């Protein structure tokens, strides 16, 4: 009938706190070992067997928008990039001016890949050579003999990424340190921020690929049953809408130009790689998306958009308010960075939920660059070395990024704009289900147990 | 500029390379032209031939890029010998106006034919017009390389001699004619006039005398 | 099933407007394409220009300056006109019925297809000369039979004296005799005129009562001459 | 019910009172727990005792439990006016539902007397229009229990159309009751007055209405 | 510290079926059993059964094992330790003796020896099984009567007459008048119909500053009666 | 009820269950409280600082359990009475109607005070008397 405190070691008590998570990537061992930037294997390999522990009777509130795991992953990508550019060639003496000719092509009724000629001091400092190269139009801007320079030379320095490192995304796992654990939602239709009914705990998150992208998302996690429209504030137009797909739609992008790789000696031991003379037919890089599969995927997105919205509802408009890098769906495949015109992709008009004889494969043209300032990162730019041969790749699209028009003070129904407001939202699209907590294994409690008297 | 020569054995198949090779996907036309006659195309699409063309001719389709557009001629005979043009239409080059460089096909080891020389004295009505011309006609000789030498008595003429360059006829043999302009008094002066036609190592001579 | 017939002067003074006509009998002009190809001696064929079925011209950039091509709707004939001709413009003129193909090496919507033409039907071809010199009509001298070879084979013919207009047509008995005929090519004499000969090989049995007459027509001189040949 | 309690019991103010709860050995107390509930009629009950002696959360220490091998008891100490109600025990195991008892009504003695409030209403004029006439005699705020009601027509008893309700407890721990006399307008108009007589064991109160006024 | 709110009172004919709901709030609905207990005049309080919202398991008394169908919904989360839920109870083959009051009750403990013991109880659902049809009441005004001449108090109210379904509801001034209200229980006439009275005690001087309106709602008949009590009284003691 | 070595409830296996339920299996959150036991890049300093943080937090608990007379034991009883000002619930209400979570959220106010009372009133007093009693 008397109560005495009794301390316990190992109590199931956790608290929400922030820790410095680390990476987990399975072992890739090969003779032709090519190091990877986005997920270096310096981080500990994942366990051979994943261990997930279900937490019955737990109701925990998740908020993907306040999650500190996103802010850390976004900071891990930035610092992982710069460590691969430091030991590679920087194109500082290549800011010399260029006299450029348009590519040879018959005008059916202009040219963007272009051609240029410039000087290059050899490995020896006094000698001077003169060679030619082929630089896409977006990478060079004129100064007045139609003289030219690189787009970045008056802005900042530029470094050429080594050809050894690969620009492909491999699944990454985020493990929390000992004494902590990660809580994972499992509700089939889990609203963005709220309570998750049946939760579980895991030490390392599932295989997340770090795919840098804009507008529509690629190679993500597909939610089951009906699709979901996660938003921090569906009533505020300034808040980004994240969308999720249930069925996987496939995208097919190729660069048909069979280019070549010319090694130029701009300095001692520094080989600047550039595009050689084109071989074969002149062509532009396109992307194909089956409209029969995009039509159904679009018809389901408006339904979930008609649920968050009134019964009288209409459809969207596209891509106005930023730089041409924001306008186009930017990503990477094979090594070249595409920038696709997504006008035909959102073309439709639905009412209470385009051409009947329209062509089978939707096809968009994608302008390619080679000088990039990604994640809005001003300063040292990166030069993507040209890829030998023909480029062909196919990805799965798993998510979109929209944005409301923003009516001034009144609404003529409603329109939506595809917009990548921030690069971090590409991580919220996969870190919505995870959350980090610390374990407090100290628990005082009363029982009718008094320790032995002092004797 | 000028014509490219090509020599092939009789009956053996042959191939004809095409100048200014394409830089991308191409649709080449092959035209068979004989001097003075109408040109006939054998292959409008690199693998397609119109109705009437025999199956001996064929062209190289461009299934995979890098193939060279050649014109194959199986069973090379007398009739295949002509000038061949290769029209080019690639995707990299603009409007291709000109035709390809001509290709002079010559069929080898074709049997030689002895020439048929025919000498004609000047007509009586031509003499009334105070002129006289000797007509020496050569026909049905294959090796187109005859040298015509004239002889007045035992003396070469060497003057007023006009001779055609050999031209092929319908029999695929060549044909040449030599003309010797004279004055009616010089024609009446000499005993006889001779036309010597040297063909290969051989030589044929015809002689005509005034009445 | 399509026949083309070229007609023209065959002789034009320098620095004047050449004209020609291409008569079609197979089908309508508004269904296929037409073009003109000339043949100059010592040089390869040359494509000068073409006309579409909806009447749209397109000329070779080297002749682009002086060439105009038209087609008549009432008459199935296409006319050619060349201004400021020289004696290099002298050639055998071919009109041909061209038709169009479409070569696509990629997607049709983003261009990536080039049009190529080919002329499947050709005309006989007309000859045109350019020279400041005047027209010279030919005179006909008969070549009497030598009375020649054993077995009865003998030879006669007709001589055509010097003329400058190069094209010359020769027939026999108004085209009644075709065996043994062999019209030889004309020779360009130092006089500046051409001269040809036409022989016919016939048996000696019929060499007496043959009544062989050669018919020498000529167009630039506008003269038709018939000559009797007898031993 | 096979679980029998004492039909009634009484205790004085500020004193204690004990209630019993016993039955056959099929509903024995040795191998089953006993829980007590305070169940005022017309309202939701409240758990005061669960798993025998241990009391529910919030229950004052005045309540206490005890269970013998043959019966169980519930002792209410320091009686209050609100403790004057009905009580049930319950027999249950962990996986077998509850078996309620017969019931026990507790009466607290040593009480203060409350004077009865009597009010009599005549039938409204709108009611007399439709040929109906009903007298309403309302009684309220009497601490002494069990009231008796009597009706009279011109100082003479009535027996046709008399309906009297059972006594009901007021929110202020007092009691209330009502009675109705259904009549015809001829009986209503042919009499000089009607009376509702409320009789208690200590004093009798009478209220009279007259159809003339 | 949660509230249990049950469905309203219903009137069904014998032989039919009825389904009662019990919406919860203020606690983890998955952590406690939901007991169903009824109370009739012939058998007293009778326990019917309980059901588990987390496991779906149910125990019914054999007296109700063949006629009670209990179901639960899925809890709707509110916070981390509270939620809202709903429990259902379906009874078929109704008889006249089944007429009484039905309760749903929250369990006691999550673990232990009395995990299902009914602890928190709802307000109870009144079920009447009769072959007669619904009858609406007739409301009459009760003229003011004197309560204390020296104290200056009076009493007025409204009368309810001849309504068949038992539930009765009376309010004053749309709920703005709650002090001094005293509602009396109903009477069971020999015809089967019910009737009761409601009276409120107010000062006698409050006649030109306060409006008195009795609002009678009889939801089984879907009838609302708003009667204005005439403040002019016939009592000679109150006229003084 | 009771699992005889095959319960595999796992790390935080019963955080939604009652306090008395989860208290029976507290070696699962004990071994797995220091699971990190089983090159200048970012993953090097992020891992080396994650290892040293884990070892530093583990040594905080064993530090407190050392100045409490509990170093070896997972469960250990005390001698300081439970003031009802901390919580006023019954031993049937705490260990059968509450999970460690909501329970710790109720006594979190007073923990730092109890952590003091625990080490001064006991173990510090015990060792002083354990020195005096064994003197004779
Ligand atoms: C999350 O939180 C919830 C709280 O809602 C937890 O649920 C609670 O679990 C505890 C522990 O298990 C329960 O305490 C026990 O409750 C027992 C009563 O229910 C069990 O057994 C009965 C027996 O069923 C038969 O008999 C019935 C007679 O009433 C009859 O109705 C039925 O049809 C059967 O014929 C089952 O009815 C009941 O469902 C349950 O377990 C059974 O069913 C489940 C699911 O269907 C199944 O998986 C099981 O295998 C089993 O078949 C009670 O008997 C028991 O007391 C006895 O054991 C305890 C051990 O602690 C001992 O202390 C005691 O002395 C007895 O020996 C104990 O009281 C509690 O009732 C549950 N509460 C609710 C509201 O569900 C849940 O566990 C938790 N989850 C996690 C992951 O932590
Ligand atoms: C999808 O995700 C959204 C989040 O983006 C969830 O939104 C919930 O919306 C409700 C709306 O009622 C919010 O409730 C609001 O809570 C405010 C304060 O929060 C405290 O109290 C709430 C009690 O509900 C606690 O949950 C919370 O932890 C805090 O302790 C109140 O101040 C609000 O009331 C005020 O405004 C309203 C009008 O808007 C007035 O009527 C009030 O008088 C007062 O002025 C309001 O009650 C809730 O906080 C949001 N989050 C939840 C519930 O987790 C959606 O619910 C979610 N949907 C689904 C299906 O998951
Ligand atoms: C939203 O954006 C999308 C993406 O572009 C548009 O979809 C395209 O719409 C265009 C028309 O705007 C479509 O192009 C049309 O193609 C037809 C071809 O189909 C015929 O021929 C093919 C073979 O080539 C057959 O297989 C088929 O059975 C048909 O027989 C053309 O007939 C159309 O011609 C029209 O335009 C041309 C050129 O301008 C004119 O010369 C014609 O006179 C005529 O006006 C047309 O070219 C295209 O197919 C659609 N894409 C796909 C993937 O199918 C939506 O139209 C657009 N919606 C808007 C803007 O409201
Ligand atoms: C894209 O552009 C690239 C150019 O960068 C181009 O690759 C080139 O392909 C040609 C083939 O047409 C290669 O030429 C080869 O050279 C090698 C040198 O060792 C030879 O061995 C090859 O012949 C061999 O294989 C034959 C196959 O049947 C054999 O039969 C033969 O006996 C030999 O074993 C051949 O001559 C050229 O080297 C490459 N250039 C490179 C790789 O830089 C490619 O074809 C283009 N593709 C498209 C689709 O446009
Ligand atoms: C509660 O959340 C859990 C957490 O994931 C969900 O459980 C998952 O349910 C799926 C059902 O298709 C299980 O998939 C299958 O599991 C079996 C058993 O391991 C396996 O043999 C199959 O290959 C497949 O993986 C999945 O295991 C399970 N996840 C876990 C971690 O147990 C569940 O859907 C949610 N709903 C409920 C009602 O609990
Ligand atoms: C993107 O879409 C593609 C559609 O092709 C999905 O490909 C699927 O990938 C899985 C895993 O590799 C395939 O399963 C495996 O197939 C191989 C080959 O037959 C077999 O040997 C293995 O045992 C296994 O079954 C699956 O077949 C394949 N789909 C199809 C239609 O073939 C891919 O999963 C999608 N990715 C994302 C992220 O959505
Ligand atoms: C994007 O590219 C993918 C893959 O390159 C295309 O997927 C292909 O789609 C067809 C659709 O029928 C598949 O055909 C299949 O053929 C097999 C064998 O006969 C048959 O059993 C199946 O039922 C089906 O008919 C094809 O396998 C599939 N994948 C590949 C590798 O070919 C897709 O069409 C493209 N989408 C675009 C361009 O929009
Ligand atoms: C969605 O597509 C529509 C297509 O019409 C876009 O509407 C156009 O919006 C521009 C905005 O600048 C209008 O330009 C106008 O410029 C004048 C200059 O004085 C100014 O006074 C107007 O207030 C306006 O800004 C343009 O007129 C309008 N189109 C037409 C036909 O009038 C719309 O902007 C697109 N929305 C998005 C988010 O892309
Ligand atoms: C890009 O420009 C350079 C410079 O004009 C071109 O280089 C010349 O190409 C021609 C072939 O047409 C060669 O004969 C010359 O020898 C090249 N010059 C030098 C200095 O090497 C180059 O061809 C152009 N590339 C393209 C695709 O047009
Ligand atoms: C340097 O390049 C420019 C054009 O880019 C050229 O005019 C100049 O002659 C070059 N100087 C050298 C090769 O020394
Ligand atoms: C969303 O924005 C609206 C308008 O600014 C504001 O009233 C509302 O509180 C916001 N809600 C959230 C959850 O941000
Ligand atoms: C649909 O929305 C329109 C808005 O104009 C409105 O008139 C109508 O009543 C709505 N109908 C429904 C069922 O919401
Ligand atoms: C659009 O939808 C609304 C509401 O469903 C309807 O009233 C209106 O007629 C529709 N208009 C068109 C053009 O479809
Ligand atoms: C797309 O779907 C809508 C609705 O199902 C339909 O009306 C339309 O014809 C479809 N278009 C195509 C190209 O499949
Ligand atoms: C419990 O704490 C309160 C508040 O500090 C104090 O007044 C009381 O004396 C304490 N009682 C015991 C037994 O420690
Ligand atoms: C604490 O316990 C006392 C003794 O029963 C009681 O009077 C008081 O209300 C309780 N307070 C709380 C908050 O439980
Ligand atoms: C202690 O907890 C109580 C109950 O939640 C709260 O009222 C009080 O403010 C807390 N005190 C402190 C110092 O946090």
């Amino acid at each position: 009938a008397k109560k005495w405190v009794t301390v316990y070691y190992g109590v199931p008590v956790w608290k929400e706190a922030t820790t410095t998570l680390f990476c987990a990537s399975d072992a890739k061992a090969y003779d032709t070992e090519v190091h990877n930037v986005w997920a270096t294997h310096a981080c500990v390999p994942t366990d051979p067997n994943p261990q997930e522990i279900v937490l019955g009777n737990v109701t925990e509130n998740f908020n993907m928008w306040k999650n500190n795991m996103v802010e850390q992953m976004h900071e891990d990508i930035i610092s992982l990039w710069d460590q691969s550019l430091k030991p590679c060639v920087k194109l500082t003496p290549l800011c010399v001016t260029l006299n450029c000719n348009n590519v040879n092509t018959n005008n059916t009724n202009t040219g963007e890949m272009k051609n240029c000629s410039f000087n290059v001091t050899t490995s020896i400092r006094d000698k001077i050579k003169k060679e030619y190269a082929l630089f896409y139009k977006l990478d060079v801007v004129p100064l007045e003999i139609t003289n030219y320079r690189l787009i970045n030379c008056n802005t900042s320095v530029i470094t050429q990424a080594c050809p050894k490192v690969s620009f492909e995304p491999i699944p990454i796992h985020y493990c929390a340190p000992a004494g902590f654990a990660i809580l994972k939602c499992n509700s089939k239709t889990f609203n963005g921020s709220g309570p998750c009914t049946n939760v579980s705990t895991v030490q390392c998150t599932h295989g997340i690929r770090p795919v840098v992208s804009t507008q529509l998302l690629l190679n993500g996690s597909l939610a089951e049953e009906e699709i979901v429209i996660r938003s921090e504030n569906i009533t505020d137009n300034a808040k980004t809408i994240i969308v999720q797909l249930n069925e996987a739609v496939e995208i097919n992008c190729t660069r048909p130009n069979n280019n070549t790789r010319k090694s130029i000696h701009i300095g001692p031991g520094r080989a600047f790689y550039a595009t050689g003379d084109i071989i074969g037919n002149i062509r532009q890089a396109h992307c194909n998306i089956s409209k029969a599969r995009w039509n159904e995927t679009l018809g389901q997105i408006v339904a979930k958009l008609e649920e968050q919205f009134p019964n009288k509802t209409i459809i969207f408009n596209h891509s106005s308010g930023g730089d041409p890098e924001i306008v186009t769906h930017s990503f990477n495949c094979g090594g070249e960075f595409f920038y696709c015109n997504t006008t035909p992709l959102f073309n439709s008009t639905w009412n209470n939920t385009y051409p009947t004889g329209g062509e089978q494969n939707i096809t968009l043209q994608c302008r390619i660059k080679q000088i990039i300032n990604m994640w809005q990162g001003v300063g040292k730019a990166m030069y993507a070395p040209p890829i030998r041969g023909q480029i062909r790749c196919s990805s799965n699209i798993t998510g979109l990024l929209l944005t409301r028009d923003g009516g001034r003070d009144q609404n003529g129904t409603e329109t939506f704009r595809p917009g990548g407001g921030n690069m971090r939202d590409n991580w919220r699209s996969e870190l919505y289900k995870y959350k980090v907590v610390k374990i407090e294994p100290l628990g005082i409690a009363p029982t009718a147990c008094k320790r032995r008297v002092v004797q | 500029s000028y014509v490219s020569p090509l020599s092939v054995a009789l009956g053996e198949t042959a191939r004809i390379s095409c100048g200014r090779q394409a830089l991308g996907s191409r649709a080449v036309q092959w035209y068979q032209h004989k001097p003075g006659q109408a040109p006939i195309l054998l292959i409008y699409n690199n693998q397609d031939r119109p109705s009437g063309i025999p199956e001996r001719f064929s062209g190289t389709p461009d299934i995979n890029f890098g193939t060279t557009a050649t014109l194959t001629i199986s069973g090379v005979e007398v009739g295949d010998e002509a000038d061949y043009y290769c029209h080019m239409w690639d995707s990299r080059s603009g409007f291709s106006w000109s035709f390809g460089g001509a290709t002079r096909l010559t069929v080898l080891s074709q049997p030689k034919a002895a020439p048929s020389v025919t000498l004609f004295p000047p007509s009586s009505e031509e003499l009334q017009a105070n002129k006289a011309t000797l007509v020496c006609l050569i026909s049905d000789f294959y090796p187109g390389a005859v040298t015509v030498a004239w002889k007045a008595d035992s003396s070469p003429v060497k003057a007023g001699v006009e001779t055609t360059t050999p031209s092929k006829q319908s029999n695929n043999k060549y044909a040449a004619s030599s003309y010797l302009s004279l004055t009616p008094e010089q024609w009446k002066s000499h005993k006889s006039y001779s036309c010597q036609v040297t063909h290969e190592g051989s030589t044929v001579e015809k002689t005509v005398a005034p009445t | 099933q399509v026949q083309l017939q070229e007609s023209g002067p065959g002789l034009v003074r320098p620095s004047e407007t050449l004209s020609v006509t291409c008569i079609v009998s197979g089908g309508s002009i508004s269904n296929y394409y037409w073009t003109w190809i000339r043949q100059s001696p010592g040089k390869g064929l040359e494509w000068i220009g073409y006309i579409s079925d909806r009447e749209t011209t397109t000329y070779n950039p080297s002749l682009n300056s002086r060439a105009v091509i038209s087609r008549d709707t009432s008459k199935n004939q296409l006319s050619l006109q060349l201004r400021s001709v020289t004696t290099a413009d002298t050639a055998i003129y071919f009109c041909a019925t061209a038709r169009r193909g479409q070569r696509i090496y990629g997607v049709v919507s983003f261009g990536e297809f080039f049009y190529y033409y080919y002329m499947d039907v050709w005309g006989k071809g007309t000859a045109v000369t350019v020279s400041s010199a005047s027209t010279k009509g030919p005179s006909v001298f008969p070549l009497a039979p030598s009375s020649s070879t054993s077995g009865g084979t003998a030879a006669l013919g007709c001589l055509v004296k010097d003329y400058f207009p190069e094209p010359v047509t020769v027939s026999w008995n108004s085209g009644a005799l075709t065996s043994g005929v062999h019209t030889f090519p004309a020779v360009l004499q130092s006089s500046g005129l051409y001269s040809l000969s036409s022989v016919v090989t016939v048996p000696s049995s019929s060499l007496g009562t043959q009544t062989y007459i050669c018919n020498v027509n000529h167009k630039p001189s506008n003269t038709k001459v018939d000559k009797k040949v007898e031993p | 019910s096979v679980l029998t309690q004492s039909a009634s019991v009484s205790g004085s103010l500020g004193q204690s009172v004990t209630i019993s709860c016993t039955g056959p050995n099929s509903v024995c107390c040795s191998h089953k727990s006993i829980s007590w509930y305070q169940w005022p009629p017309g309202r939701a009950p409240t758990l005061i005792i669960y798993e025998d002696n241990e009391r529910a959360p919030g229950i004052s220490p005045r309540f206490s439990g005890y269970k013998s091998y043959w019966s169980a008891y519930l002792t209410i100490s320091d009686l209050r006016p609100e403790d004057e109600t009905t009580y049930y025990c319950c027999s249950y195991t962990h996986n077998s539902g509850c078996v309620f008892g017969t019931g026990t009504k507790v009466s607290v003695l040593g009480q203060s007397k409350a004077n009865p409030s009597v009010t009599l209403f005549p039938p409204s004029s709108e009611e007399l229009q439709a040929n109906k006439a009903t007298l309403v005699c309302l009684i309220s705020d009497f601490y002494p229990g069990a009231v008796t009601v009597a009706w009279k027509a011109d100082s003479s008893p009535v027996k046709a159309g008399v309906e009297t309700t059972t006594p009901s407890k007021q929110s202020n721990n007092k009691y209330a009751a009502s009675s109705y006399l259904s009549l015809t307008p001829e009986q209503w108009k042919s009499h000089r007055s009607y009376s509702c007589q409320v009789t208690h064991e200590g004093s009798t109160v009478e209220k009279t209405v007259a159809p003339t006024e | 510290e949660g509230q249990l709110v049950q469905s309203g009172a219903e009137l069904k004919k014998p032989g039919a079926s009825v389904k009662i709901s019990c919406k919860t709030s203020g606690y983890r609905f998955n952590f406690y059993h939901i007991n169903w207990i009824r109370q009739t005049a012939g058998r007293g309080p009778e326990w019917m059964g309980w059901i588990s919202p987390y496991s779906g398991d149910k125990n019914l008394a054999p007296a109700f094992q063949d006629r009670v169908i209990m179901t639960t919904d899925t809890e709707v989360p509110v916070t981390s330790f509270t939620s809202t839920g709903a429990a259902y109870m379906e009874i078929r083959n109704l008889k006249f003796d089944d007429t009484g009051t039905y309760f749903c009750a929250k369990g006691l403990l999550r673990d232990g020896s009395s995990t299902w013991l009914p602890y928190l109880w709802g307000q109870g659902t009144l079920l009447t099984v009769s072959s007669a049809s619904t009858k609406g009441p007739s409301v009459f005004p009760l003229a003011p009567s004197s309560k204390s001449t020296s104290g200056g108090t009076a009493a007025l109210g409204c009368l309810v007459k001849d309504y068949f379904p038992e539930p009765v509801t009376v309010s004053w001034n749309s709920g703005a008048l709650t002090s001094g209200v005293h509602t009396f229980p109903a009477v069971l006439q020999s015809s089967g119909l019910y009737s009761l009275s409601s009276v409120v005690t107010v000062p006698s001087s409050s006649l030109g500053t306060q409006t008195y309106i009795c609002n009678v709602n009889h939801k089984p008949s879907n009838t609302k009666v708003d009667k204005r009590v005439e403040p002019k009284s016939c009592d000679k003691g109150l006229e003084v | 009820a009771v699992g005889l070595g095959a319960f595999i409830l796992g790390f935080l296996g019963a955080a939604g269950s009652t306090m008395g339920a989860a208290s029976m299996a507290l070696t699962v959150q004990a071994r797995l409280l220091l699971s990190g036991i089983v090159q200048l890049t970012v993953w090097g300093i992020k891992q080396l600082q994650a290892r040293v943080l884990a070892v530093e937090r583990y040594l905080r608990d064993q530090q407190l359990l050392g100045i409490w007379g509990c170093s070896g034991k997972i469960i250990c009883c005390t001698n300081v009475p439970w003031n009802d000002s901390w919580s006023n619930k019954t031993i049937n209400e705490i260990w059968d109607n509450m999970t460690w979570m909501q329970w710790e959220k109720e006594i979190d106010n007073y923990t730092q005070h109890i952590y003091t009372l625990l080490e001064v009133s006991q173990i510090q007093q015990e060792k002083n008397e354990q020195e005096l009693l064994e003197l004779d």
